[PDB]
């Protein structure tokens, strides 16, 4: 089974912290691109935060200084860190790579629902 | 360096003529599948198998193989045939497994040359139907203009499963050739069954019918069409490293300002015989070379008013193209003759053009001298005819 898996959600109150992990089995997040995005009921799919292979990290606007995106090679997982929670960061969140990304295809998914 | 992966005999079906035809063919692990008239002794994208899919029949002959691509926005298959399903087996599974070899190795490298590619406009009611362009096997071609803009556009509508091999060409637009002269695909988008290309669809009215009207061109017209021609076919040759294949007067439009457009509204077959170049008919090796045959012939039709080989059965028409030499008009001049003589020499290898320079070699001619070819390449070549169109969306040449 290669797939990407999500974890790490719940019900939080806002101004709150939360940290999903995206556990890998079959594909090494070292070779890729690691990507956060999240998806709202009624929203589109949500670019949220990025890791390069270097380590670099970019993140759109309305999480930055907020959240912080992180790989760990030696368990081959990533980390979604959000802080400073906000009833409109309520969603489900998934992790991909690139190749999967423009495939559409996904893991589960982590519902965060705050307020 | 590229390694053979399977090599052997195969029956190839003629992609025009429809014989079967002994070929050597080499599957190298570039992904390229190209066959031989006989074992070389020693690449174009034309022949690549990656992102194919690969169908196994048993018509009209036992132990045929399809490889079909979307090539472009044109859907193209090549036909085989082995003696034994035991033979048909280890090709099919050596394509695929070259194939393969080549997705997996493309999906690593980009998934790590990812930088915020890790992003996540149009569909069928945004467009007015108005004519039938082209049908063919897997789709059609339709002209419509867009609703919301009122610009006209030539809409190339396939079958999404002939396409698509269980899994699934979107951001196509971002592959754009930066050439002028070539047809630019404008969006692409799918339906629920339906691939849907949208390309510039030029209003200056089409170069047959404008030749035909004025019966022949000039040699200076006709220098200034060819000049455009050979800028887009060395642009496809050396920046896509692709052959065009389709080079024929109908496949020739011009822009508002008269600017050449070459066409892309091919689609599947499965004809205009008297455009096939030598070693095409024959089903002999081709490469580069077909299109300079295509560009003699198209220019001896501006120069000359009428096509340098023709007969109304098929049969003559391919023992001239094969067989006769070309005359001229006697009021053709002798840079106009040396060109057209060059470009229609039978045996590609002699054909100018058909050598490592390429379209150098048709540049650097007599009959093209003083033409600056960064000029042609910019548009800043000034058109000897301006079409009777008011704007971009003046239907003069439709209605
Ligand atoms: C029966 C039969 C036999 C053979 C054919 C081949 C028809 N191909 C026509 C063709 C070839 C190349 C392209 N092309 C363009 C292009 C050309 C002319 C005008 N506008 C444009 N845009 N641009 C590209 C980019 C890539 C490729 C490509 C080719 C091979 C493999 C991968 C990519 N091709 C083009 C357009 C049309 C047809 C037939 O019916």
């Amino acid at each position: 089974q290669v797939q990407l898996q999500e974890s790490g959600g719940g019900l939080v109150q806002a101004g709150g912290s939360l940290r999903l992990s995206c556990a890998a089995s079959g594909i090494d997040v070292r070779i890729k691109t690691m990507a956060w995005y999240r998806q709202a009921p009624g929203k589109q799919r949500e670019l949220l935060a990025s890791v390069l292979v270097s380590g670099s990290t970019n993140y759109a606007d309305p999480v930055k200084g907020r959240f912080t995106i992180s790989r760990d090679n030696a368990k081959n997982t990533v980390y979604l860190q959000m802080n400073k929670l906000i009833p409109d960061d309520t969603a489900v969140y998934y992790c991909n790579t690139y190749g999967r990304l423009r495939r559409d295809v996904w893991g589960p998914g982590t519902q965060v629902t705050v307020s | 360096d590229v390694a053979i992966v399977k090599e052997g005999w195969l029956h190839k079906r003629g992609e025009y003529i429809k014989t079967w035809r002994p070929r050597y063919f080499l599957l190298k692990n570039d992904g390229t599948f190209i066959g031989y008239k006989e074992r070389p002794q020693d690449p174009l994208n034309n022949f690549s198998v990656a992102q194919c899919q690969l169908m196994k029949t048993e018509r009209p002959r036992p132990n045929t193989f399809i490889i079909r691509c979307l090539q472009w926005t044109t859907v193209i298959e090549r036909t085989f045939h082995v003696e034994t399903p035991e033979e048909r087996e280890e090709w099919t599974t050596a394509i695929q497994t070259v194939a393969d070899g080549l997705k997996k190795q493309e999906e690593e490298e980009m998934d790590a040359s990812a930088e915020h590619t890790d992003m996540e406009r149009v569909t069928m009611n945004e467009f007015e139907y108005l004519k039938l362009l082209g049908k063919g096997t897997f789709g059609k071609v339709i002209l419509v203009k867009e609703k919301a803009t009122g610009r006209y556009y030539a809409m190339k509508i396939l079958k999404k499963e002939v396409i698509v091999a269980k899994d699934e060409t979107e951001n196509r637009v971002l592959q754009n050739s930066r050439h002028p002269f070539l047809t630019a695909l404008k969006y692409s988008f799918q339906t629920h069954d339906r691939l849907c290309f949208v390309m510039e669809y030029a209003n200056g009215g089409e170069l047959f019918f404008h030749l035909s009207r004025e019966r022949v061109f000039s040699e200076d017209r006709a220098r200034f069409y060819g000049a455009e021609i050979v800028s887009a076919l060395d642009y496809l040759h050396s920046e896509k490293n692709v052959v065009y294949r389709d080079l024929k007067l109908e496949n020739l439009m011009l822009d508002k300002d008269g600017h050449i457009k070459i066409t892309d509204f091919g689609l599947c077959k499965e004809g205009t015989p008297e455009y096939l170049a030598p070693e095409v008919l024959e089903d002999n090796d081709y490469g580069r070379a077909v299109d300079w045959w295509g560009l003699g012939v198209v220019m001896y039709e501006m120069m000359c008013g009428r096509l340098p080989f023709y007969n109304q059965d098929h049969e003559k028409l391919f023992e001239l193209i094969l067989m006769e030499e070309i005359r001229f008009p006697r009021t053709l001049g002798p840079e106009a003759k040396s060109l057209l003589s060059g470009l229609l020499k039978k045996d590609p290898k002699q054909r100018l053009g058909g050598g490592s320079e390429d379209a150098k070699e048709i540049m650097q001619h007599r009959f093209f001298a003083g033409i600056v070819w960064q000029h042609v390449y910019e548009k800043k070549l000034s058109p000897p005819f301006k079409p009777q169109v008011t704007s971009e969306t003046d239907t003069r040449y439709f209605d």
